């Protein structure tokens, strides 16, 4: 094959700031036809990529100028101007001379913004759930920056580990922030033995943890 | 006006053959191009499975894939389709079918998610996360939806059949020690509509044939 | 790019 190698591998960008990524091959891309077969490729998160960029300059139909494209042989240079808001994803480049095709790993961009602290929030079980079998408690943490967060669940003021699980959003196209969900799952009669359910969330912008509870019933 | 749309299954037994049809609306199959497939497993890079061509030239594959791909095409239909035989768990993936063209891909179908698993499908619960007066964080509250126990990838959340889009935050599914998937489906909204507007989640789940619409309301008593 | 590797 003809080995695609990106770098940065992850490149957080400065608002205000143009950025760059490289594209290197292990062979040149130039075809005999006096064309070079390089694209780049924007891929945000659930949908398939974006063709941006065939030939190393040249924009597809509907792609802005703040995209560019240089390089020559097997260097190649993608930047970004002046970025937006959407513009965070997974970007690639790709050679099309070559059989088989490839493409590079792919460099991850994520954007720098203000810190924001979390709007915490948190969802006791409706009564089906406790009828279900098992019970789940959510605790949410929404529209927060930057990713590094902790969540502790705390039954009755104790700690309680091992039974909680977290996923967390990619950065937001809107506001360039993350949420995060954290799922305590219990039995019904483990849930009933106990009154007091909170989370504690700790995060860079909260001065003090803050802590979210409820009362069973 | 191209469009490209992947179907098959979502499920196939593992060492069993993969099999995908892409159809291809706006533009004939015979024209100057390579129709392709390409996956990539979630959460990684892109691997270029193949292509057939539009017009009489032979298809070609990636050597990575050890001669268990065939790409064929179908005129008649316009759509071409790819059997991937002997599927293992590596072969679990997001596959894509795209049109290279006279620039290069030029454009690709959604997506569609192939799990190798002998698992059983297992339709979705879906249980209303309602907001509470004792928990509004200023001026605006949040309710959701959580979706447990269904199998396997993926489900679709949507808000009021569309119309609600701002604020939303569907989370990625964390996998239970069941075997079974689970996710949540949040939005952020003022306090006062809480007493107007009714808000509704709408869950489906394909593999298992579910459409659930649950309306998220605050508690009897609250 | 269609065309171009099979050449």
């Amino acid at each position: 094959d003809v080995v695609m190698t990106q770098s940065p591998l992850s490149l957080s960008i400065t608002p205000g700031q143009p950025a760059s990524i490289s594209c290197r091959s292990s062979q040149s891309l130039v075809h005999s036809d006096g064309k070079t077969y390089l694209s780049w490729y924007q891929q945000k998160p659930g949908q398939p990529p974006r063709l941006l960029i065939y030939q190393v300059s040249n924009w597809y139909s509907g792609v802005p100028d703040r995209f560019s494209g240089s390089g020559t042989g097997t260097n190649f240079t993608l930047k970004i101007s002046r970025v937006e808001a959407a513009d965070v994803g997974v970007y690639y480049c790709g050679q099309g001379v070559h059989l088989p095709r490839t493409f590079g790993q792919g460099t991850k961009v994520d954007i720098k913004r203000t810190v924001a602290a979390p709007s915490v929030f948190i969802f006791p079980p409706s009564e089906d759930q406790v009828k279900s079998g098992t019970v789940s408690v959510v605790c949410l943490l929404n529209n927060f920056y930057p990713r590094e967060a902790s969540v502790k669940w705390k039954v009755d003021g104790v700690l309680k580990t091992g039974n909680s699980q977290e996923s967390v959003t990619e950065q937001d196209s809107k506001d360039n922030t993350y949420s995060l969900s954290s799922t305590l799952t219990l039995s019904n009669t483990d849930y009933q033995s106990h009154n007091v359910y909170a989370c504690e969330v700790t995060h860079q912008g909260l001065s003090s943890p803050v802590t979210k509870s409820f009362n069973r019933g | 006006q191209v469009q490209l749309v992947e179907s098959g299954p979502g499920l196939v037994r593992p060492s069993e053959t993969l099999s995908l049809t892409c159809a291809v609306s706006g533009a004939s199959i015979r024209t100057k191009a390579w129709w392709s497939w390409i996956r990539q497993p979630p959460g990684k890079g892109l691997e270029w499975i193949g292509y057939v061509s539009g017009g009489w030239d032979l298809p070609n594959y990636n050597p990575s894939l050890k001669n268990r791909v065939i790409i064929l095409k179908d005129t008649s239909l316009n759509q071409f389709s790819l059997r991937l035989t002997s599927v293992t768990a590596a072969d679990t993936a997001l596959y894509y079918c795209a049109r290279e063209g006279p620039e290069d891909f030029d454009v690709w179908g959604p997506g569609f998610l192939v799990t190798v698993s002998s698992a059983s499908t297992k339709g979705p619960s879906v249980f209303p996360l309602a907001p509470s007066s004792k928990s509004t964080s200023g001026g605006t509250a949040a309710l959701g939806c959580l979706v447990k126990d269904y199998f396997p990838e993926p489900v679709t959340v949507s808000w009021n059949s569309g119309a609600l889009t701002s604020g939303v935050h569907t989370f990625p599914a964390v996998l239970q020690s069941s075997g079974l998937y689970s996710l949540s489906s949040v939005v952020t909204v003022p306090s006062s509509s809480l007493g107007t507007q009714t808000y509704i989640c709408n869950v489906n789940h394909k593999p298992s044939n579910t459409k659930v619409d649950k309306k998220v309301e605050p508690k009897s008593c609250d | 790019a269609v065309g171009i590797g099979a050449v």
